[PDB]
RNA sequence: GCCUAACUUCUCGCUCAUGAGACCCCAUAAAAGGUGUUGGUUGAUAUUGACAGCAAUCAACUAGCCCUGAAAAUGGAUGGCGCUUAAGCGAGAGACCUAUACUCC
RNA sequence: GUGGCAGCCAAGCGUCCAUAGCGACGUUGCUUUUUGAUCCUUCGAUGUCGGCUCUUCCUAUCAUUGCGAAGCAGAAUUCGCC
């Protein structure tokens, strides 16, 4: 059955402008520009008014509608990402031997070392637009920051899968780099 | 119906094996095709789809003597070239002499660079429903061992440049002849009213 | 080690549902296989917990 | 992105088919493919047509939902549709066209002589621009 | 029916069709990859096989046997005369290719 | 077998009656509402339900009338539910459609013609039940209660327009959007 | 649709398959499964505001298409190329092509 | 049919626990590296066992690469996937 119309739309706080076109959002806040493409899908978005952005779809299946709210989410994490942006709090777990953590390349790469005493060094490359830093006063823990909360995901999986256990049991070797926590840069 | 020069076919956005039967019919039918931008047809579904295919048909070689096998060809123009063969009896006189009618072409060769393309309506990509993957016959290509994909990019490119130069004195030129136009109104007004009467403006 | 620090591995590593006809690592909470393998098989196992 | 939709009374321009070349106003939607028209003031019978044949255009008549024959008519002559529609390229062309299809062999050589001495003028009109 | 035991197949097919070199010079297949950051220099030399000796060396190689210790090794001359330059050619990037 | 051929299948009234004997000399007259191609599909389907129904044959039988009925006015829209039975290959069903329409026979055919589409049902495997008008409130089904909206509007998104009379080839770009 | 004479003809649906499917005999496929999608049956809750989180919903069934079940040896077969609002599946409509068959000479 | 291989329901084994790994009573398939049944081709002849030698192909995967699950704390071992 294809529905005629469905539709949603997000509201932006103050401050924030959107200025979509082409399918293409260019969302700017306090903390920078996000600019998305969604030209993946075929519905229409547009402008109602000054700080609310309908998205819309003309007979869709199942399938398709379902992108209405994914696309919505999607420009609230931007709106989101320009206003308090997102940041990722990792801790190190270890039985014996102690993750040693660190920056290299300008503070674009992150190096584990000791990580169940192997001598390899696991090299992992920051995406642009994403910063890492490692906490001197809560040891252990490593946060990676940015404003695109795709990006900064992606580089918090990254760290995350880089530590991995091999041929013994995953049940009781619970060592590696966790993320413990989610939230953003300004106090909410 | 013969046309008197060669057609100039740009691959552009246009389905394969559409574009494909409707090219073997002119060729059989007594025409000369050239096919521009073969790297930018495309084929109708996933790009795993059409990836799958052509690994299947590089394993079709002959066991005895693969110089002997299938002949799996990796650029654009040859990928429509022999696909444009298999819709023709190439193996009679009829047939052959039908596709040696054909050029296909990755890019505009500078030879048909200052040419006017045309386009097949009934096999543009947009017949098909837009929720519907398609892959690019030029990423096939490079995926499968095609070796200047990058060349042929930047060709096009400088091409694509040029080419807006011109288009940008070409839009001077034709404000210019509007504005002549408007001049030329006062001795001109005698024609126009014929031109107008009899409905061409 | 300290006890939310073990909750939180376990969290990733044991808790977790194993389809029974693929093997997959599956999320706790979870109906069906995701993995085209088994036809998205509905009988599902817990991950084997320490006994 | 969208301006002119399907919607009850809007006027509607018959592509192909049956009653080519005419205006009607939708007065009432069936299904997503067909709809019910009625251009009683552009000889056009009230009956149901496939959305494939019609094409949009910029005028929509205050109508109600399965207004009659008269009252489609009452608001046709209302709203003056055919001189608007009259007025645009869209029946321009159309008229054109028309005129066009039935050109004798005699017009056809007045108006080659008369585009051709049309377009030396111009020609040289446009020489004496470029030269500026 | 399946081999009894099982072998290696004698000989590397990727180097058939054993068939006599179409030429006597040896043809440069491909050429190292250009570094624009480098100085200029050239990428091959011609020279002529005069024959064989071997050589006592001293090996520097950590944790190896023959660390710090004298080893014979057989090695090959080639005289290498110096090559005079007598023409510069050029090739252009085509869809078919380079092409002088 | 049984097939719904011709666009917009037509209605006809059929009266008919088993022929009388001795035993029975006033026999009952029975009377249906038959969708069928022509009038001789008519007598044929009516016999089989009325062989069906009674213990008549169309042998001891005769058809008293068979006429057509044309839709009164078709120049109104109405919704028309269809109660139908039909035979899938592992069992028997009863189904209610829905559907919106200008004539009963044109509501027939498109059910004809929805379920060869959505159960690959033959017309020999189905037997129509009733067919009525239903009222806009008492619909039941999304599809065709999604039209009952006096301010309904959509568009058109994305027209891809057949040339009918040129050659293939053409300089024309194709334009799919119509704001 | 092209091989191939005859429409990329007209109307309504369904189908996305990491090699889908494609026409009597005919050139293999089953039990059992899918919270993929599309229709139906039955029983409940819900505006005395139904399920989730600190305005329709729930449950069991049913049958269309698709998917898993589905492993063989030279490289290979809806006949091939290809085809995805199809050039596939089902119901239909106009026209058209074509026998040593029918009519006439 | 027989031979070989793979599935479905679970009565039970598995210290407790049907499904880690198995799985009776039943039951659904697959294959032609077994042996049978037939007698279609060959009796104006297709040289009939095994081994040696040499290619290539298929996997229903023993090993190796990448992984998932264990009645996985590790030499080790088992099941499963590409």
């Amino acid at each position: 059955m294809k529905l005629i119309e469905s539709n949603d739309t997000v509201v932006f706080p103050e401050g924030v402008t959107f200025t979509v076109k082409n399918r293409i959002v260019h969302v700017t806040g306090p903390r920078g520009t996000i600019r998305k493409d969604f030209r993946h899908l075929h519905m229409e978005m547009e402008r109602i008014g000054k700080s609310t952005l309908r998205v819309r779809k003309w007979f869709g299946v199942r399938k398709e509608l379902a992108a209405i709210r994914t696309v919505c989410s999607h420009i609230k994490n931007m709106i989101k990402g320009v206003t308090v942006g997102f940041r990722y709090k990792m801790r190190s777990v270890y039985a014996h031997f102690p993750i040693n953590v660190t920056l290299q390349d300008g503070n674009r790469t992150v190096e584990i070392r000791n990580f169940l005493g192997e001598k390899i060094v696991r090299r992992v490359p920051l995406p642009e637009g994403v910063i890492a830093t490692i906490s001197t006063a809560q040891k252990d823990e490593i946060v990676v920051e940015g404003n695109d909360v795709q990006f900064v995901s992606q580089a918090a999986a990254r760290i995350q899968q880089s530590t991995a256990v091999k041929e013994k049991d995953i049940r009781k070797f619970l060592d590696g780099i966790y993320v413990s926590e989610k939230t953003t840069i300004v106090p909410t | 119906g013969l046309s008197n020069r060669a057609i100039i076919i740009d691959g552009k956005n246009h389905l394969l094996g559409r574009l494909a039967s409707i090219v073997a019919k002119k060729l059989l039918q007594g025409d000369k095709v050239v096919v521009l931008r073969a790297e930018e047809i495309v084929i109708s579904g996933n790009f795993h789809r059409s990836k799958l295919k052509y690994m299947s048909f590089l394993r079709k070689r002959c066991n005895i003597n693969p110089a002997r096998g299938a002949f799996h060809y990796r650029a654009p123009g040859k990928i429509f070239w022999r696909t444009v063969r298999g819709m023709l009896p190439h193996k009679t006189n009829r047939g052959n002499e039908a596709l040696k009618n054909l050029r296909a072409y990755e890019g505009v060769p500078a030879k048909y660079q200052k040419t006017k393309s045309l386009h097949a309506p009934s096999a543009s990509r947009f017949r098909l429903q837009p929720r519907r993957k398609f892959c690019v016959v030029g990423r096939l290509s490079h995926e499968v061992g095609w070796q200047f994909q990058d060349v042929v990019a930047k060709l096009e490119a400088k091409r694509k440049v040029k080419g807006a130069a011109y288009f940008e004195q070409k839009k001077k030129m034709d404000k210019l002849a509007v504005q002549a136009k408007k001049n030329a109104a006062p001795k001109i007004a005698q024609y126009q009213k014929i031109i107008e009467a009899l409905g061409y403006n | 080690i300290e006890p939310s620090l073990r909750q939180l591995a376990q969290k990733y590593n044991c808790d977790k549902q194993i389809c029974r006809k693929c093997y997959a690592r599956l999320p706790p909470r979870a109906s069906n296989c995701r993995k085209k393998k088994c036809g998205h098989s509905s009988e599902l196992r817990i991950k084997k917990k320490l006994k | 992105v969208f301006n002119r939709v399907v919607q009850i009374g809007r006027v509607v321009f018959i592509a192909s088919g049956k009653d080519q070349g005419k205006l009607a106003a939708i007065v009432n939607v069936i299904d997503g493919n067909r709809v019910q028209i009625d251009g009683p003031s552009s000889d056009v019978t009230r009956t149901v047509r496939n959305l494939k044949d019609l094409q949009l255009t910029k005028f929509v008549l205050k109508l109600r939902v399965g207004q009659r024959t008269k009252g489609v008519k009452a608001a046709f002559d209302a709203a003056k549709v055919t001189e608007n529609f009259q007025k645009t390229q869209w029946a321009k062309k159309i008229a054109q066209r028309a005129i066009r299809a039935k050109l004798t062999d005699f017009e056809r050589y007045k108006l080659m002589k008369a585009k051709q001495m049309r377009n030396r003028i111009v020609r040289v009109e446009l020489a004496k621009l470029k030269k500026a | 029916s399946h081999r009894k035991f099982s072998a290696p197949r004698h000989g590397h097919m990727g180097f058939t069709p054993k068939k006599r070199s179409r030429t006597y010079r040896g043809r440069i297949k491909a050429f190292p990859k250009d570094d624009k950051s480098k100085p200029i220099h050239l990428t091959a030399f011609l020279g002529y096989k005069a024959g064989m000796t071997h050589i006592v060396r001293d090996v520097d190689k950590p944790g190896s046997k023959v660390n710090k210790k004298e080893v014979v090794e057989a090695v090959t001359i080639v005289e290498t005369p110096p090559m005079v330059i007598a023409g510069v050619t050029g090739y252009v990037d085509t869809p078919q290719g380079p092409r002088a | 077998p049984t097939k719904a051929l011709g666009e917009t299948l037509n209605e006809y009234v059929v009266v008919g009656r088993k022929i009388p004997t001795e035993k029975e000399p006033v026999t009952p007259i029975w009377k249906m509402q038959i969708f069928a191609t022509n009038h001789v599909i008519a007598k044929s389907r009516f016999w089989y339900f009325v062989s069906m129904l009674r213990r008549v044959k169309k042998a001891n039988g005769e058809i008293l009338s068979i006429k057509q009925v044309f839709e009164k006015n078709p120049g109104t829209v109405k919704n028309y539910g269809v109660w139908l039975k039909y035979d899938s290959r592992t069992g028997h069903h009863n189904m209610y459609r829905e559907y919106r329409d200008t004539t009963v026979a044109g509501a027939v055919t498109q059910c004809y013609r929805d379920m060869g589409a959505r159960h690959r049902a033959q017309a020999d495997r189905i037997h129509i039940l009733k067919v009525q008008t239903v009222k806009a409130e008492d619909t039941k089904r999304a599809g065709i209660k999604m039209f009952h909206d006096a301010k309904i509007r959509f568009p058109l998104p994305h027209r891809v327009t057949k040339r009918k009379n040129l050659s293939v080839f053409t300089t024309a770009r194709q334009n799919t959007h119509f704001a």
